[PDB]
């Protein structure tokens, strides 16, 4: 069968030793919808992707959007990356006349201060900077990488960095670990990394690692999938992985992972959620390629440190909207971000490799395998390459002389 | 003053006290993409917000129009900046602008931009007296709501405000035992006041731990506590833990009390201890238990575990 099926899958089930708090009476609630789901698949005797539905669902949203989404005004170049992104999952190649007016948009959206805003006119932020770079490297022409202005880029994040090393997510804003890692995501794919941009910033992000392993979002703060994402890639793109403990780190992802659900959840002692299937099954690529550059024998040669097939199993029959797009668990409405993510995760649990291993596991027809994505980037490992190589023909500014 | 519910909401194109202005509508260009179909209301606050924005007209009336540009989209931090930059310039009252936060923050505590505006206002009245009860009543609808916790922890170590802390966290653990937040509060809190190295705190609190794994061995947080304030002095240092734990084990076991006793095992391995070769026989039968049996999630992670004692602990 399918692992969730099997009868002492049952034997996974919370026990919550007769005690009862808010806390496992949310989980129980879960997992006996979970069960529910579980149960409709054997009834009749089968795992499918229904990447058809999903495109109607981008394809359509990457043009027009009701007044439903009013409250995304602010975070439009996300919505680019997140339905281009899902798209380059599913091998759908993206027309030049939607390229080019994602491009010419993206433009709208930039400021002269450099970096972009959530929309044309908005003032710039980190988190759409981050976005949009990504939309424009998955797209991958010359137009695309053009729309950068990287000097400004640049400016513009100086202009962020704080004295102890930490990023401001926008002027007059906030830190936390993200403006790190757009940063940093942002910094490299465009070649405008200096001597100082990043100095302090490994010693920051290191200090959000805390008691659990985990990251949190800052210092003090609890261990978070979303903000442990970002740190580690932080690092890996800078390099400095072995600030944090990685032994930690992977004792913690690892046990992020639900016995019952097949999914992760993004903090201990919460509920599962698909989209964690990329920022927290994403940590298992990330460490690997760490602890594999630190000389480490034990490293498996086929299969990433989680439960592979079971993070597949939940994405495939929990987190699929028979509409089209994907959810956060059943009961859960459709959304771009979740189809993004859910989507990142399961081309993540398919696709091991590692040095020269190559190893991939499929759930359900074969089909369903997605396209690979870089872990650190999320957008596929060509679009890294292609992008790096174009700006690295480009001085860091200056110089040059 | 004119409610967006209001049955005698009028558009701001067809208001008298804006006719000097032109509205600036968006430009989405020639094709957009990601194009919202905003509703009337919306487009016609937002073509306003712009005609403001652009001029950079420090109003009494921006301000205003802010409000309602933030109800349609609490998220826009363009807004939110702007707001601030009218705050000061209209040299405008604090006190109100806190209530006015506090009931939006009430209404979408799930919202970076607002907690953030929160902070920077508390930052201008240096002023924490509202912080800690205004957090807890949030705390009280969401117990784990990250930014009230954020916004806690970061209150508490500007104004140094340490001498509740405990107190609180006693009382969260006692309504939900699994608040993993309430855990790293209290490492968060007891890090920062006393330290772990006193004895007399290391032991109340391993002592403390222990009666909470009994209570409800399942819980995680727990044992993620008890590892993460115990592991760094080293485990085998404390010899009697190995026995205590043992004896829980026939009435109190949990894949996560097995976990403990390998990370024991490694400890006392690192440690050079006696019986190297009992040990290690151990502490691998029991990553196998986990592998196999116990705790299959983490196949791979128990099978790896298993590999690197044998690799490391040999000949
Ligand atoms: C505060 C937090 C989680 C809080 O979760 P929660 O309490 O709702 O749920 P949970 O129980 O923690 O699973 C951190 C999560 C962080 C990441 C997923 C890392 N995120 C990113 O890199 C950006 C993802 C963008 C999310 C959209 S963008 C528009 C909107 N605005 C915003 O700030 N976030 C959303
Ligand atoms: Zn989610």
């Amino acid at each position: 069968p399918l692992y969730s099926l099997r009868p002492e899958h049952a034997r996974e089930r919370l026990q919550d030793d007769s005690v009862e708090t808010v806390t496992s009476i949310e989980q129980a609630k879960v997992e006996e919808k979970i069960q529910e789901v579980f149960s409709s698949y054997k009834f009749n005797h089968r795992l499918v992707l229904q990447r058809e539905k999903h495109f109607h669902y981008l394809k359509r949203g990457l043009r027009q959007l009701t007044d439903a989404y009013e409250c995304l005004d602010a975070s439009r170049p996300w919505l680019c990356y997140w339905i281009l992104h899902s798209l380059e999952l599913l091998d759908e190649p993206i027309p030049q006349i939607v390229a080019t007016d994602v491009c010419q948009f993206l433009e709208l959206c930039q400021s002269p201060d450099g970096g972009f805003g959530g929309g044309p006119g908005q003032y710039p932020h980190l988190a759409p900077t981050y976005a949009a770079v990504n939309a424009l490297c998955i797209i991958g022409t010359e137009e695309a990488y053009n729309v950068i202005n990287r000097e400004k880029l640049l400016q513009y994040l100086y202009s962020l960095k704080q004295p102890d090393g930490s990023f401001l997510m926008h002027v007059g804003g906030e830190v936390d670990v993200r403006s790190a890692y757009c940063a940093a995501s942002v910094a490299s794919l465009t070649n405008i990394i200096t001597p100082d941009l990043f100095e302090g910033t490994a010693e920051w992000i290191a200090r959000c690692q805390n008691w659990e392993g985990g990251i949190g979002g800052v210092p003090g703060m609890e261990a978070h999938g979303g903000y442990t994402f970002c740190g580690l890639a932080a690092l890996v793109i800078l390099k400095k992985e072995r600030s944090l403990n990685l032994k930690s780190l992977l004792q913690w992802v690892t046990s992020r992972q639900m016995r019952f659900e097949g999914g992760f959840q993004g903090r201990c002692n919460k509920l599962v959620d698909g989209c964690y299937s990329f920022w927290q099954a994403g940590l298992l690529p990330l460490l690997h390629r760490a602890l594999h550059a630190q000389g480490d024998p034990a490293l498996s040669m086929s299969h990433w440190m989680f439960h592979q097939q079971a993070l597949q199993e939940y994405i495939l029959m929990c987190c699929q909207c028979p509409a089209g797009g994907l959810l956060d668990k059943p009961g859960k409405s459709r959304d771009f971000y979740h189809t993004c993510y859910c989507l990142s995760g399961l081309s993540i649990a398919q696709h091991f490799g590692s040095g020269a291993m190559l190893h991939d596991v499929v759930m359900g027809v074969p089909e369903n395998v997605l396209q690979p994505t870089h872990p650190v980037y999320n957008i596929g490992p060509d679009k890294v390459i292609q992008a790096t190589t174009h700006f690295l023909q480009k001085p860091v500014p200056g110089f040059e002389e | 003053f004119l409610s967006l519910d209001s049955p005698t909401y009028v558009l701001y194109r067809d208001r008298a006290e804006w006719a000097d202005i032109d509205p600036v509508p968006q430009n989405d260009g020639p094709s957009p993409v990601v194009q919202i179909i905003y509703s009337e209301k919306f487009r016609d606050v937002y073509d306003y917000f712009r005609a403001v924005l652009q001029r950079d007209e420090r109003s009494e009336r921006a301000f205003k129009l802010t409000r309602d540009a933030i109800e349609l989209n609490a998220a826009n931090y363009t807004v939110w900046h702007f707001r601030r930059v009218l705050l000061r310039s209209l040299q405008k009252d604090l006190q109100e602008e806190m209530n006015y936060i506090i009931a939006i923050i009430e209404e979408q505590p799930k919202n970076y931009q607002v907690w953030h505006h929160r902070r920077v206002l508390v930052e201008w009245l240096k002023d924490p007296s509202q912080e800690l009860e205004f957090i807890a009543d949030i705390l009280n609808q969401d117990a784990k709501n990250y930014h009230a916790w954020q916004h806690r922890q970061w209150v508490i170590q500007e104004f140094r405000l340490w001498d509740n802390e405990l107190q609180y966290v006693d009382q969260l653990l006692k309504e939900d035992v699994r608040n993993n937040s309430v855990w790293n509060q209290r490492h968060f809190v007891i890090s920062n006041t006393t330290g772990y190295s006193d004895r007399a705190v290391l032991e109340r609190e391993v002592q403390y731990t222990l009666e909470m794994i009994k209570l409800v061995p399942h819980n995680e947080s727990a044992w993620n506590y008890l590892k993460g304030i115990l592991q760094d002095r080293g485990l085998s240092r404390y010899p009697n833990l190995l026995n205590q734990l043992l004896d829980l084990q026939p009435s109190h076991s949990s894949p996560y009390l097995i976990a403990f006793l390998v990370d024991i095992y490694e400890d006392m391995l690192e440690n050079q201890c006696d019986n190297k070769e009992d040990i290690l026989n151990k502490a691998l039968e029991l990553c196998e238990i986990l592998a196999k049996e116990k705790d299959t999630i983490r196949k791979e992670y128990w099978r790896y575990i298993g590999r690197s004692l044998q690799s490391k602990h040999s000949r």
